[PDB]
RNA sequence: UUUGCUCCACACAAUAUAGAUGGAUACGAAUAAGGCGUCCUUGUGGCGUCGCUGAACCAUAGCAGGCUAGCAACGGUGCACUUGGCGGAAAGGCCUUGGGUGCUUGCUGGCGAAUUGCAAUGUCAUUUUGCGUGGGGAUAAAUCAUUUGUAUACGACUUAGA
RNA sequence: GCAGUCAAGCGUUCAUAGCGACAUUGCUUUUUGAUUCUUCGAUGUCGGCUCUUCCUAUCAUACCGAAGCAGAAUUCGGUAAGCGUUGGAUUGUUCACCCACUAAUAGGGAUACCCUACUGAU
RNA sequence: AGAACUGGCGAUGCGGGAUGAACCGAACGUAGAGUUAAGGUGCCGGAAUACACGCUCAUCAGACACCACAAAAGGUGUUAGUUCAUCUAGACAGCCGGACGGUGGCCAUGGAAGUCGGAAUCCGCUAAGGAGUGUGUAACAACUCACCGGCCGAAUGAACUA
RNA sequence: GGCCAGCAUCAGUUUUGGUGGCAGGAUAAAUCCAUAGGAAUGUAGCUUGCCUCGGUAAGUAUUAUAGCCUGUG
């Protein structure tokens, strides 16, 4: 048939080191939200 | 690693008025002196409250099994904590020595729940005399008499590349 | 001509008494018996009369043969050479041909050079007479 | 778990003979011949004498286990094939518009025709596969009957003409007609 | 050790055919490979008709004159999926694939010649039974290779021809074998018996 | 994974337990040494209404069911262990569906009471048929004024189970050709015996049997192989 | 347009190797199965035997392989001839008859090797081409210009003309 | 949206220190289709064509399942992107919304001789 | 974005991260030998298709921390478990039978009897049998399991976790 | 006495093999030898049901016509 796209799994930089990167701060929040 | 079985005894301290408290030993599971006598301040910070300034080693000793040639249907309570919260078990092995044995099992954690060394707790390991108190089947299916079963398909592995045989199994 | 012939799928089973030879280690091609299973990989053997002690193996260090005597599990090694001496398994292990083979290799590269001339000359000699064999028949 | 061998049995009566290589099966007793292949699936057979025969699986996983069974069951409907041979049944219904039925050889291809399904003008065939026989019903009035010893092929050419006769377009809840089976039996 | 190595493709499987085929041509072992649309791949017929799918639809977006060829054949595939391992840009890569000729079938010479086979990529050794694969052969006829039923009749006649020989050569070596037994129980025999030979 | 589920219920039923087997287990051994007689009689089909009337017209007799280890466990397998003596034996003839029965005014009235006691049940016989034409309940064995139509639903099943050939037409149901259902001198197919369950025909006869019996006082097994 | 073009051998020259330096040594088919010898009821037959790597098989001694002597056996092998086969998938090779022709390390003898000075790849093969060799073999197209026009940006494609 | 109920579970241990899964109840501009012509600061520069390809989450064309399907046609849903989706009326303005056809008239995205690409040629 | 300590950058090369403003390692004369770091050893590519225990088979499998992550949950795909339960005094699957009365229980109705429906919902015998889960008649009727016993004999079920 | 090389011995750095002597731990545990007891995935022997006349199934049987385990030395 027309078998469909297949998504990437390349470097394709935002996600991976500078997202997380925020998550981390996320774990901060997780801290923030500990002492509650 | 290799793994070894190590006697660790230790002692809190030499103070005055509490002299020689009481005693605190362990059975113990590593490659070396040195992890033994780690898991060991770590076991016994969790009982209770002291230290290794507030610690101190009394002796050590190796401990070789005594029937090597022995087979040994043993079985093995163990809690560990997981990705998710901590729980228990207990677990099922035919093997020859308890540094075999759990040399199997941690890396039988290690692959069936990502068991890492440190989080894993050696509850108990035990031996297992008679039958009737063995619960599983993966274990219970050696244990019949007269038994014999075949190694089909064997793989070998030629160290050259090539070979002009086309070859068979056996 | 009112029966089925149905294969034997004759394969080297392994059981207690089965008898194996081991291909790397510090044994390096001594003869091993077999006195109990553990797991489907892993067993538990001694032969001293071939001079190996006692321990478990996986399986993939060692390799089995079609031989097979009697004996007991959980056996001690006086009574596995008593047994072994009863089945007189090394004389049959030189009379079969895979022992043969692989003495016949040991000497083919314990050879000298001089020795290897005189298989080469000998082997002239014999070419002529065989050929002859043939041609002539 | 890797359960470290499993065990089916096949019991055969006496006058009946089997033969396999590797995996290639033959039965041939009272009825006939019959033969398949199973290359596919892995397994081993033994026997013991004549009778009986000990199919089996060594260190075998969960689905590689559930072949076996499978295989037990078609190696039974094997061998009652050549001992009773299999008799399936038919009956070729109509409210209003009578159905004709018919077997046409062309080519020994040995075809089954039928017509005049709600007067469609459309002829519509039904090959006829090997080792398998059909006949026109005796003394039952709108009946028809199969034979022959391979199940699967006289089942697999029973479903056929049901799907070719199949209705679209319409509601089932109003209109019946159809072919479909009385039972599925032995010959004896 | 050979100038020429000879390969059948049979019960092969690529990926790890491919490897050593390079390594061995980067080293200098001139190679031929036959029989090609008898090989195999890991994987059932429908996840492989996929990944062939994806690259068949992957041509430039102007012009296709100019951009990917999906080869069909099956020595192509191989052939395709060798020079993803090695640097065929360069020139070091061309003259290792001047050193490689892939057919299907066995077509003359080769086959009065040797074939030989790589134990560390076969299909029974380097699988585990149970578990499915795919035949090439069946791929490039589901894809395009309109050629299946005539490699089919060539491996027929020399499958014929070859047995022939082999008749040939089994009373041949039946004859020289009773020789050399009856050769056997004489002195320059039992020397070279004690000798090794 | 990969389960058969086990079908599930919200009954206000509840099931029996180990309780009732314990409660049995004692309510024998009770009447072993209160009564003098201990009967066995070998019954394995039996009607529920049948058994009400047996258990209301003998209230000097007391009859009790149970499973067959469960009364082994009760009165005991082997002379080395039993309530009392010269049981053991009898615990060994009893092989089916058994109900023991406890009797204190005569021996030969229950040996001979059931002997005349005979009924009319299911074979489970004579041989019977349908004509080619309109099924009834009965299906022709009354006149067919009387005889009613069999409801039109359970027509398919005749054709499943019973594979009869049937084709419904309005409300009367109707057949092109007869069908013997069984014949004389034979146990009964599953199909046989079902068909005449839905007739109603209780054509086989029916006789509870003794097979031996027991008394305390002279300590003894009366053998009595009757059916 | 001076006698150019080819194929048989051969003396010399050059031009370089994606890299020779004992042998690219033939069944097919499965692998939870098979090869080989053999037997007969010819079989999905039996009996025996083998595998666990070709660390094999075949070949192999002479000055980089000489000159000679015999002994025994009818063989092996090269070279050019010769006979009849086979093979089209990219056959371009594999058989076989006949003799001729050598060498034989199958066994035993005699002669010579030096001096490259302790080793220095110590040059042995094979691609292509050329000029000379003395012996056979055959003695044409195309393009342009011109003309047509089924074609036509210019080229081209198609035609015609002793 | 807000506020409850129901409450799988969680909490050095936990109802009640407290959260919380899914449903349910609260009117939110009118219980008998009577209507109400409610477009209430659209503050941005694109708008409208020539015209190519791609995506499907399909509007018809395929094949199918279930639906009170007796039929015709319709209501939904599934695989489906192979092929197709119009002529007019109205504003600088895309905002706004009709007539009729057809099987339907689905939604979206993407100076110029110079070297490149494309169409063609020795 | 509001504040404060420390570090990397900016001036700063190099090995790895396939490539990089921020990651890991490590700071420089020219050179030779050696050994390692972080990262890796199927081939591109120097280095093992090393050994060993398990798991997984994806109609877009997955292949690295922060350098494209989602849970809640759903899943008759597979594995290891925990806790409850039953069991040769017979576990579960499967076959057969039993599966009774006042009872067609109450009004409801034109008809409603185990099931169009609301309230209730019990007791005798019982091994067991509910004022009765579904099949379905306008009503009834008939059939099945849930509830029990038989014939076969070894383990098996439920919930939850990862 | 210029250029390129090789051989031996020694020096520095460094790599890779085989072999020898020693101390330790439970003065290794083990194996092995003697020794008491026990049980079975029950050995001989005995007993039973058939039955191709041994071959199963139980029941016995603790070394016997095999042996194993624990404990001590």
């Amino acid at each position: 048939m027309r078998v469909r796209k297949r998504q990437s799994r390349r470097t394709s930089t935002k996600l991976k080191e500078g997202i997380k990167k925020k998550a981390s701060a996320h774990r901060k929040k997780e801290k923030k939200m500990a002492k509650k | 690693a290799h793994f070894k079985e190590y006697q660790v005894i230790g002692r809190r301290l030499p103070t005055e008025s509490v002299p020689e408290p009481k005693l605190f030993r362990m059975r113990i599971f590593a490659s070396n002196e040195v992890i033994a006598k780690s898991r060991y301040w770590y076991f016994l910070q969790k009982l209770h409250k002291v230290k290794k300034a507030s610690g101190e080693i009394v002796s050590i000793n190796q401990i070789n099994e005594a029937h090597p040639t022995k087979v040994k249907n043993f079985g093995v309570w163990v809690r560990y904590d997981s990705r998710s919260g901590t729980h228990n078990m207990y677990k099922e092995i035919r093997d020859v020595s308890r540094v075999a044995a759990v040399e199997t099992l941690y890396q039988d954690m290690a692959a069936r729940h990502r068991a890492r060394f440190r989080s894993i707790h050696i509850l108990k390991v035990a031996e297992i005399e008679k039958t009737a108190d063995v619960k599983r089947q993966y274990v219970k299916q050696f244990l019949t008499k007269d038994l014999k079963f075949p190694l089909p398909h064997r793989v070998q592995k030629s160290t050259k590349t090539f070979s002009y045989k086309r070859p068979s199994t056996f | 001509s009112t029966d089925s012939i149905v294969k034997a799928s004759n394969w080297r089973l392994v059981e207690v008494g089965r008898v194996v030879l081991i291909k790397k280690g510090q044994s390096a091609g001594k003869l091993a018996a077999i006195v109990e299973i553990i797991d489907q990989k892993k067993v538990l053997i001694d032969g001293p009369k071939a001079g190996v002690p006692r321990q478990a193996i996986n399986l993939g260090q060692v390799v089995l043969t079609p031989l097979t005597f009697a004996l007991p599990r959980g056996a001690r090694t006086a009574t596995v050479s008593k047994k072994w001496a009863a089945a007189a398994v090394c004389e049959k292990w030189a009379a079969s041909s895979w022992a043969k083979k692989i003495a016949q290799r040991e000497r083919r590269a314990a050879l000298t050079d001089f020795e290897r001339f005189q298989v080469m000359v000998l082997r002239k000699q014999k070419r002529y007479t065989v050929k002859k064999a043939l041609a002539k028949a | 778990m890797k359960y470290i061998q499993t065990e089916q049995q096949i019991e055969v009566p006496e006058g009946v003979t089997v033969s396999i290589k590797s995996r290639i099966v033959k039965v041939v007793g009272p009825r006939g011949t019959l033969t398949k292949n199973l290359k596919h699936i892995d397994v081993t057979f033994t026997k013991v004498n004549n009778q009986l025969i000990k199919v089996a699986v060594h260190n075998g996983g969960r689905k590689h286990v559930a072949a076996l069974r499978t295989v037990k069951s078609l190696v039974d409907n094997m061998i009652t094939g050549v001992t009773k041979g299999y008799k399936y049944k038919m009956r070729y219904v109509y409210a209003h518009f009578p159905i004709n039925v018919n077997i046409v050889e062309k080519d020994g291809a040995k075809f089954i025709e039928v017509r005049n399904f709600l007067g469609d003008k459309k002829i519509r065939n039904v090959p006829v596969r090997d080792g398998v026989t059909i006949e026109f019903s005796t003394n039952v009035k709108d009946e028809i009957v199969l034979s022959g010893n391979s199940v699967e092929d006289v089942s697999q050419n029973a479903a056929d003409l049901q799907q070719i006769c199949r209705v679209r377009n319409k509601d089932i809840r109003k209109f019946l007609d159809g072919i479909y089976v009385s039972h599925k039996g032995f010959i004896t | 050790v050979e100038p020429v190595v000879v390969i059948d493709g049979k019960g092969h499987l690529v990926g790890r055919l491919a490897s050593v085929v390079a390594k061995q041509l980067l080293n200098g072992q001139k190679i031929v490979v036959v029989r090609a649309e008898e090989l195999n791949i890991s994987g059932e017929f429908f996840r492989n008709k996929l990944k062939y799918h994806d690259f068949l639809r992957k041509a430039t977006a102007f012009n296709k004159t100019r951009g990917p060829f999906h080869f069909r054949a099956p020595s192509r595939i191989f052939y395709k999926a060798l020079r993803g391992m090695v640097s065929h840009k360069t020139a070091r890569g061309k003259a290792a694939l001047e050193r490689l000729k892939v057919f299907e079938g066995i077509p003359p010479p080769y086959d009065k010649k040797k074939r030989v086979v790589v134990p560390q990529a076969l299909r029974v050794l380097r699988l585990k039974p149970g578990r499915k694969y795919t035949t090439l052969g069946k791929l490039s006829t589901s894809v395009g290779w309109k050629y299946e039923d005539v490699v089919a009749k060539l491996e027929a006649k020399r499958k014929v021809s070859s047995a022939e020989y082999y008749a040939k050569k089994r009373a041949f070596t039946k004859k020289v074998a009773s020789a050399n037994a009856t050769a056997a129980e004489s002195d320059v025999a039992k020397q070279l018996a004690a000798l090794g030979y | 994974r990969s389960k058969r589920s086990k079908l599930v219920t919200l009954a206000q039923t509840d099931k029996k337990g180990r309780e009732n087997k314990e409660r049995i287990f004692d309510e024998v051994r009770e009447a072993l040494d209160t009564y003098r007689y201990v009967w066995v009689l070998h019954l394995d089909d039996v009607r529920t209404p049948v058994l009400q009337e047996i258990r209301t017209s003998w209230a000097g007799s007391k009859l009790i069911m149970g499973k067959r280890k469960v009364l082994q466990k009760a009165l005991g397998e082997k002379r080395e262990e039993e309530y009392k003596e010269n049981l053991y034996q009898l615990s060994k003839l009893c092989s089916g569906v058994t109900g023991l029965l406890f009797t204190d005014e005569d021996v030969n009235t229950v040996k001979e009471y059931f002997k005349s006691y005979v009924r009319s049940d299911y074979s489970r016989p004579l041989t019977f048929t349908i004509p080619e034409g309109i099924v009834y309940s009965r299906g022709g064995q009354i006149p067919a004024e009387e005889d009613v139509p069999m409801i039109h639903s359970l027509e398919p099943t005749m054709r499943n189970k019973f594979e009869i050939p049937t084709k419904i037409k309005a409300g009367k149901i109707t057949i092109d050709s007869p069908y013997l259902v069984c014949t004389e001198g034979e146990k009964l197919d599953v199909r046989q015996a079902l068909i005449l369950k839905q007739f109603g025909i209780a054509a086989s006869e029916f006789k509870v049997k003794v097979s031996a019996y027991y008394d305390n006082d002279s300590s003894t097994v009366e053998s009595t192989n009757i059916n």
